[PDB]
RNA sequence: AAGUGUAGUAUCUGUUCUUAUCAGUUUAAUAUCUGAU
RNA sequence: AUGAUGUCAUACUUAUCCUGUCCCUUUU
């Protein structure tokens, strides 16, 4: 999977992720809430964290194929930020 | 226990801690279950005894009154050095005797 | 990442938590490995062991603790 | 019928005896009774395979030539032939087999 | 054939080493641990002859030797790491010519 | 209670002993274990109840005519 | 590289002692060397001053021991042992078992049979028919041991280091089928067993003090020399054990390990006295020497003197 | 403390008396029952106590039961064991399976309180464990295995190697058993042969089981050597035997075979 | 040919009595002496299938001297 | 998948202890290998038994205990009987019963290592090695000959026995000792 | 009944005690030589 | 606290005091390189370990630092290592105002194979050898004042640098502790004229044989 | 004509598979079980 | 002629066990 690949959440920001979260969360959970967003928020804290315990944490939150598609998108945005230089991704600079 | 197979041991880290048996389990060994021959002295975990759980007996799980010693059939089987041997669990013993 | 592999704990088992304790499924290579282990680590525990393993060789006490430290690693091979 | 008995006794298990004559059994107990009884004994007796045990639990008939072969005297057998005192030499030379030392006390 | 065993000659090879104020005085001590003995030598400063002060069977696999000496002292420990499980803390008694048990701990099995 | 039992567990095996002996069986045998083994039914008893029991089921009596036909051959 | 020799004087020749010496080239301490053997002959000649390697009989694979048997002489090639005898370019095989499990760790010549010490396997003793020319495995040991060292006791009785710090002693029973033509059909029982502490590779216990009993001299790996030495007297044993038992909790190690223990760490302790800790009743305090003279029903200097009488009558 | 002014007539009342003070629903009272049987005992003398005990019907099981036999071991503790073993072997010759089986606890009793006493009594204590190992019923062969499980704790280093091997010999077919009970006690009596019969030659014995094929007889193996392995790990390199070295691995440990 | 019947002894002889004096002669390899269950006492008689016809043929024309409790035990062909 | 018996009775060293069931094996060759030790003790007979390895002591009638010697020689046995004969005291001695336990003990026969105990166990009285020769006391005693055997003297007339070969006769072969009349 | 093996005891102990007596006398009869 | 990998596998720790005396850290000793890594941002230093110029020794063998003592004094502080060939060099440890600034090594002495080396007070040196007997020097000189060069972190390298050994020049041998060790074998028999018998035993490590003829006596 | 409760074990009484095959799970292997003719 | 099955009785073993408490729930 591509969560399967070492990442480090130490070398990113978080208030880009933030509200690209909570409007995957808004989308698949539907309503508003705020121990999803954070827990999720939290779950991103340590400097080495783990993709399988965020994803069986989502799975227990989501459905489990909202849980997977919350998995990969935070995944590989989250790779390419920590591979930029500035340590963001793409979708940053765009707006 | 040989009389309380379910019963589930501590297995704790020891510390520098001296328990204390109760009067009704009085000189009742800890493992071995026997009632002559002691060894050793009997160590309790650190956390097997902070404020209320101090003082408490290590099988009976009652106020102590009198300081417990491993069996010497414990000692000599190499029994003795394990974890803490604290009766953390309490099921088929004495659940439905208050109800009588 | 669909895998659901959960594998922690189920009902309070028995679980042996020792190193080497054992089981029933321990293939050859496992036994192999945990027995080479132990004697490279009883090798390393007798002080009157080491001198006589290391008395065969010329190399000095370091040199055995190094070669056996350095041994601990994949000592049967890649199972 | 105690079909109880025929399937829990291990009754109803086919079983082909090569050794045993190329006979039948009717269980494992009764293979194990075939492989090791009077007829298959006949039959090895017959066919020139002693009785053993590596040998006794066989039912092709090729591998138990096999096994009477590398039975037969794996390294063993063999007590010393390097006696033959070769005192041409006396100082360097004195190689020879024991048929040579033989035929040396023999002739010359 | 019941035999007595009797050592005419302790082990002089030395397998751990500590050096420092253990006999609680000005004088620096060495604490020698051979295979299965252990001994203090408090060398002549300037006879310079090594003396066997005090010798002992540790009736165990000596395995590592470490000192200690706590804040504001002048006399230091003997940590004795054997075989079994217990971590003991020793402490010199020129005054009986003894090595006294400070402290014994268990901490697991033996071998 | 405790040696009045032991009364009670006399009389009981010699009342059993009685029944035994005016039925003439020959599978009742006293085991080594202070129990009651029946031969022809090959099965054990615990107590004299479950000795004298073996007459109900497990009629083995039908199993030892075969043998008693093939010791003879006339009828 | 050598690897063993010895001096010894052949049948077929007279008085001239040989040394026999072998050694192997292209060994290895990983587990893939052998190449091949030697076995120099030496001369030894010119009143015992002159050495003269004149054979040179190579060996089979890494040989390891040495001695003689009826004149001739029984070497260790691997797992095969050799009588040879001495011929003019080398030592004619003049007869070969193969029956050794692992390697020829240690050979002792007994009058008739021979005592083979595996490298993984136990002492062996097997009996050598010199008119059939044959030798067979008399016997063999029930608990294995890494043999380092061995000695002859008596005629049945062979006592034998381990690689692992132990020392053990194997006592033939009345019953062994000396005549013969799990792993063996006859086997022999453990008489002595005791912790040396340290791995021992030398014991030809003997006569030490002139004029005192006879024992078994032991050496160590470390720097030791130990005497082991017979209890004559069956009093003296139950003394001996009555205050090992009062000492194993009166005046305990200080390292926190227990006597049985220490003596029974690789295995089990049989019939072996510790007088190492017997030796602390001098150094115990009074009120120890008190309680030991009190369990055992003496003098404190009553066991003074009993334990100096053993050192007296049996060492120096 | 007394043990005068009491009669030998009014001790052996006493005793008839304090014989219906075990039916009593607590633990203490027994245990107080057992002492004052054992100071009875020393006071008066063996013969008559252990007449008086052996006439134990045992009418229940329960109920301090093997109270009894803890009386016994107690006698024989307080008193000379020479008089109170033999006494015990004739009694054991009744056919009851009550009788037989408080014979057997009451041995086993016996040797775990005598401990080092047992060095004498073991060549004498063989064939009747011997003969019992017979599985005729569970309960005799879990009293077996107590009886072994406590004189290999008491016969350490007191040099029972003979006593220990025959004894194992009929324990050993006992580890194939599905009581609980029973299988408690192989277990207890497997780690006490470890400690006194060696490690090594509990691997020699559990050496094949390890790699068995069946799942019950590989599991019971298993079992027998994680307990093997749980003490002793330091020993456990020797007995390790020489395994072949296969093509991508190599097991052998060669620094073993470094001929000095 | 290689079975063999002995007969003409008493109570004295029994199975393994029976195979140590047939093993002084020859190799018994299977012996079988029938020994009645309602009085459990020796037939004095007794049948031996052996190895092979050579040691069956040698036991019965040799062996057919000895004598069991007594009496002389014979060797006859089966 | 599963190797042969065949094929793994040819790989082996040591195929003589080879099973039937260990073709299934997860690894038949580390089975091999462990099964061919020196000391090695095998898995008992319960394998494939149903009989719970307890169930077969069905009829046979035991006797209560075989006491030894030193115990029937002290004389507690007939105690016991005279007191269940008047009940349904003695003071014979105790520095008898002392020497009878420390003096008057008799070491029994014990086992080897490697003896497990089978099923039955009981009707599997074998022995050693009974030459040609050597024999019990109890047949030369029925044939009631004094201090050769009646036999050799018809291997002369017959010739030597056939199964027989290495075996030397007194007096005409082996130039006999006591009840042994072989070598 | 203790009492017996104890004056045995001390009797053994005596007689043992003159034969390491004269073991002593011996060997020290040895030495001189 | 910390996790920080290594460029190889190594053998030996010393820790540097610190506090007050000194700077804190682990000097690693590992095969041919010695590295202090100390703890917060300081960064690691390497030093390699000599070898003897025209050594006949292998080339594929390296070395190791077999046994270290550390003389911690209140001015300054200074460690002496063995290395495998027994060579003992002082290594002292050029410190900055607060990270290290380089790694000062110097040929302090040729020394027997070392297990053990205690520095004690009044300049005596404990070097306990893992055969034969054992050492005990009287510190003389103090690794400075001489012809013989100090090699340093800081001196780049690329080739090892080649050591000089010389005989003890900053060391004197006091006495020797016996301690006869590794008795490889043993005969005790009367191989002289005496009755006394002698132990024949003979221990050592190649050129530290020894066969004493022990005798139980007073010399 | 008196025993209370907590866990587990065995021996007793009553019943059932002549189903020919194939595949799978499982078994050391059988057995049992699951689908088709 | 061993066995599997499981309502319903029976013997046994665990030196099984009778004053055990709300000393701790004080959430609105």
């Amino acid at each position: 999977e591509c969560l399967e690949k070492k990442v480090d959440m130490s070398k990113v920001n978080l208030e880009v992720i933030k509200p690209w979260i909570t409007k995957r969360v808004t989308e698949i959970l539907g309503f508003e809430d705020d121990v999803v967003i954070e827990f999720i928020f939290n779950q991103l804290e340590v400097k080495n964290p783990d993709s399988k315990m965020m994803q069986i944490n989502l799975t227990g939150f989501l459905n489990g194929k909202n849980a997977r598609e919350f998995m990969g998108e935070l995944w590989p945005l989250l790779l390419s930020a920590q591979e930029n230089i500035a340590g963001i991704p793409s979708a940053f600079l765009e707006l | 226990a040989k009389h309380h197979p379910d019963l589930i041991f501590c297995r704790k880290q020891a510390g520098v801690a001296i328990g204390r048996l109760c009067e009704k389990c009085d000189g009742k060994c800890v493992i071995c279950d026997s009632y002559v021959r002691p060894c050793t002295l009997v160590r309790i975990c650190d956390e097997c005894n902070y404020g209320s759980y101090q003082g408490r007996c290590v099988i009976c799980g009652g106020p102590g009154v009198s300081d417990a010693y491993y069996c010497k059939e414990c000692t000599i089987q190499e029994k003795d050095r394990d974890g803490c041997p604290k009766i953390v669990n309490l099921g088929s013993s004495k659940t439905d005797l208050f109800y009588e | 990442m669909t895998d659901r592999y959960t594998i922690h704990s189920q009902l309070e088992h028995l679980q042996s938590k020792y190193i080497g304790t054992g089981h029933a499924d321990t293939t050859k290579w496992e036994w192999l490995v945990n027995q080479h282990r132990d004697s490279y680590c009883s090798y390393m525990g007798h002080f009157d062991l080491l001198n006589y393993f290391a008395i065969a060789e010329n190399e000095s006490k370091a040199r055995v603790r190094f070669n056996l430290m350095e041994k601990m690693l994949q000592p049967c091979g890649p199972p | 019928i105690p079909y109880w008995l025929y399937k829990l006794h291990g009754l109803n298990i086919n079983y082909n005896c090569e050794i045993c004559g190329n006979y039948t059994y009717r269980g494992p107990k009764a293979f194990q009774r075939h492989f090791a009884e009077w007829r298959h004994a006949h039959g090895m007796r017959c066919l020139g395979i002693p009785n053993t045990a590596h040998f006794a639990n066989v039912t092709q008939i090729e591998d138990a030539v096999s096994l009477w072969a590398k039975l037969k005297l794996q390294k063993a057998s063999e007590r010393w032939q390097p006696d033959t005192e070769e005192e041409y030499e006396d100082s360097s030379g004195n190689v020879v087999n024991k048929k040579t030392y033989e035929d040396l006390k023999r002739q010359g | 054939m019941f035999l007595y065993n009797l050592t005419l000659q302790r082990a002089t090879g030395i397998s751990f080493a500590i050096h420092g104020n253990f006999s609680g005085t000005k004088q620096q001590e060495i604490v020698v641990s051979r295979g299965k003995i252990l001994e203090l030598l408090r060398p002549d400063p300037n006879t310079g002859k090594v003396h066997t002060l005090l010798t002992v069977e540790v009736f165990g696999v000596i395995r590592s030797l470490m000192a200690f000496r706590l804040t504001g002292g002048t006399k230091d420990y003997i940590v004795v790491g054997s075989d079994s499980g217990r971590i003991v803390i020793l402490e010199y008694q020129p005054s009986k010519n003894m090595f006294e048990k400070i402290h014994q701990e268990t901490f697991g099995k033996s071998g | 209670s405790s040696e009045s039992n032991r009364d009670r567990r006399e009389r009981l095996r010699q009342l059993a002993l009685e029944t035994i002996d005016i039925n003439k069986d020959p599978y009742f045998m006293k085991n080594h274990l202070g129990s009651y083994e029946c031969k022809l039914c090959l099965t054990l008893h615990n107590n004299e109840g479950s000795y004298l029991a073996h007459t109900q089921g497990k009629k083995h009596q039908t199993n030892l005519a075969r043998r008693a036909a093939k010791e003879a051959k006339e009828a | 590289a050598a690897f063993s020799v010895a001096v010894c004087r052949f049948s077929n020749t007279g008085e001239d002692w040989y040394v026999l010496v072998g050694v192997a080239k292209d060994l290895i301490l990983n587990p893939r060397s052998v190449a091949g053997g030697f076995v120099y002959t030496y001369k030894l000649v010119n009143n015992g001053e002159k050495l003269e390697f004149l054979h040179k009989t190579p060996v089979e694979e890494v040989p390891a021991a040495i001695a003689p048997f009826q004149g001739r002489v029984l070497i260790g090639v691997g797992k095969l042992l050799r009588v040879y005898d001495l011929g003019k370019k080398k030592l004619l095989r003049k007869c070969e078992n193969k029956h050794i499990a692992n390697y020829i760790s240690g050979i002792q010549t007994i009058g008739h049979r021979v005592i083979v010490s595996d490298v993984q396997e136990s002492f062996i003793w097997v009996r050598y028919k010199r008119n059939e020319n044959q030798l067979i495995i008399f016997a063999d040991d029930t608990y294995p041991r890494w043999v380092t060292t061995a000695s002859l006791l008596d005629y049945d009785t062979v006592a034998g280091a381990d690689k692992f710090g132990n020392i053990c002693v194997v006592r033939l029973p009345p019953n062994t089928n000396d005549e013969v033509d799990n792993g063996a059909s006859q086997k022999a029982e453990v008489i002595m067993n005791y912790h040396v502490g340290e791995t021992v590779l030398s014991l030809q216990k003997t006569t030490l003090i002139p004029g005192g009993s006879e024992s078994l001299v032991y050496t160590t790996l470390s720097g030791g020399i130990g005497i082991l030495v017979p209890f004559t007297s069956h009093e003296d044993h139950d003394f001996f054990q009555h205050v090992e038992m009062h000492l194993r909790s009166e005046h305990p190690p200080l390292c926190g390990r227990d006597h049985l223990s220490f003596r029974s760490y690789y295995f089990p302790v049989k019939n072996v006295i510790d007088g190492d800790l017997c030796e602390q009743f001098n150094s115990m305090e009074p009120n120890k020497q008190k309680n030991v003279s009190e369990e055992l029903d003496r003098t404190p200097p009553e066991v003074s003197k009993k334990l100096e009488d053993i050192r007296t009558r049996y060492a120096f | 403390r007394g043990a005068e002014y009491v009669s030998a007539r009014e001790w052996m009342r006493i005793c008839f008396e304090l014989l219906e003070l075990l039916k009593a629903h607590k633990k203490a009272i027994r245990r107080a029952t057992v002492n004052t049987f054992g100071y009875i005992a020393k006071a008066i003398g063996p013969h008559d106590v252990l007449a008086t005990l052996l006439n134990n019907l045992k009418v229940q099981e329960r109920q301090n039961r093997v109270c009894t036999t803890v009386a016994i071991a107690i006698v024989a503790e307080t008193c000379s064991p020479f008089t109170v073993l033999p006494a015990l072997m004739n009694e054991y010759r009744v056919p009851e399976l009550n009788v037989q089986n408080g014979v057997l606890k009451s041995l086993s009793f016996l040797f775990e309180y005598i401990g080092e006493m047992g060095k004498d009594y073991i060549y004498a204590v063989t064939p009747l464990l011997e003969d019992a190992l017979m599985d005729r019923d569970l309960v005799h062969r879990q009293t077996a295995s107590a009886v072994v499980q406590h004189m290999s704790l008491g016969v350490y280093g007191f040099g029972c190697e003979d006593s220990l091997n025959h004894l194992l010999n009929y324990v050993w077919p006992n580890v194939f058993e599905t009581s609980p009970h029973v299988i408690q006690a192989v277990m207890g009596a497997l780690e006490g042969l470890r400690v006194a019969i060696g490690p090594c030659r509990m691997l020699q014995y559990c050496l094949q089981g390890l790699f068995h094929p069946a799942r019950k007889v590989r599991d019971v193996y298993w079992k027998i050597y994680n307990s093997i392995y749980i003490g002793s790990q330091d020993a456990l390199i020797a007995h390790y035997p020489r395994i072949y070295n296969d093509d991508k691995n190599t097991y052998i440990r060669y620094e073993l075979d470094y001929i000095l | 040919d290689a079975t063999v019947y002995v007969g003409g002894l008493d109570e004295k002889v029994s199975e393994p009595l029976l195979w140590e004096l047939f093993l002084q002669a020859g190799p018994v390899v299977n012996t079988h002496m029938p020994k009645d269950r309602v009085t459990g006492q020796h037939q004095g008689y007794g049948f031996v299938e052996f190895l092979s016809e050579e040691d069956a043929d040698y036991a019965i024309k040799i062996m057919n001297m000895i004598k069991l409790y007594g009496k002389p035990i014979r060797v006859n062909k089966a | 998948n599963r190797f042969t018996v065949a094929e793994l009775k040819q790989l082996v060293a040591r195929p003589d202890v080879v099973e039937m069931h260990d073709v299934t094996a997860q690894d038949p060759k580390l089975l091999v290998h462990l099964k061919a030790t020196r000391n090695s003790v095998p898995v008992p007979r319960h394998w494939c038994f149903k009989r719970k390895y307890l169930q077969g002591k069905r009829g046979i009638e035991k006797p209560p205990f075989e006491l030894p010697d030193f115990i029937k020689r002290t004389g507690i046995q007939e105690m016991r009987e005279a007191l269940q004969e008047k009940e349904e005291k003695i003071d014979i001695d105790y520095q008898k019963l002392h020497d009878a336990f420390f003096k008057w003990q008799t070491k029994p026969k014990l086992t080897i290592h490697g003896d497990l105990y089978y099923e039955g166990k009981e009707f599997e009285t074998r022995l050693k090695e009974k030459k040609p020769g050597d024999l019990s006391d109890e047949l030369r005693i029925s044939l009631g000959m004094p201090v050769p055997p009646p036999w050799l003297i018809a291997m002369q007339r017959y010739g030597p026995p056939p199964s027989y070969p290495n075996l030397k006769i007194p007096g005409l072969n082996s130039p006999l000792y006591g009840d042994v009349f072989g070598t | 009944e203790t009492i017996r093996r104890q004056l045995e005891l001390e009797k053994k102990k005596k007689q043992d005690l003159d034969d390491e007596e004269k073991t002593a006398k011996f060997i020290e009869e040895q030495v001189r030589r | 606290k910390y996790s920080e990998p290594l460029e190889e596998h190594g053998n030996f720790l010393i820790t540097v005091p610190g506090g007050s005396d000194g700077p804190s850290g682990v000097l690693i000793c590992s095969e041919n390189y010695i590295t202090y890594k100390n703890f917060g941002d300081q960064p690691d230093i390497r030093c390699p370990i000599p070898r003897r110029r025209n050594d006949l020794d292998d080339p594929e063998r390296g070395m190791i630092f077999v046994c270290s003592a550390t003389h911690k004094t209140k001015s300054m502080f200074f460690f002496l290592a063995q290395t495998e060939q027994g060579d003992i060099f002082k290594i002292t440890l050029e410190t900055d105002e607060d990270m290290v600034t380089e790694i000062r090594l110097k040929y302090f002495d040729t020394v027997p194979v070392a297990a053990a080396m205690c520095v004690l007070k009044t300049g005596f040196l404990f070097v306990a050898s893992e055969f034969g007997n054992h050492y005990l020097y009287q510190i003389a000189h103090l690794g400075d004042d001489d012809e013989e060069p100090e090699f340093s972190s800081a001196m780049p390298l690329e080739d090892t640098f080649f050591f000089q050994p010389r005989p003890l020049k900053n060391l004197v041998l006091v006495d020797e502790l016996d301690s006869l060790s590794p008795i490889l074998f043993c005969q005790i028999a009367d191989l002289a004229n005496e009755d006394t018998p002698q132990l024949y035993v003979a221990c050592g490590r190649g050129p530290r044989s020894s066969l004493r003829v022990l005798r139980h006596g007073l010399e």
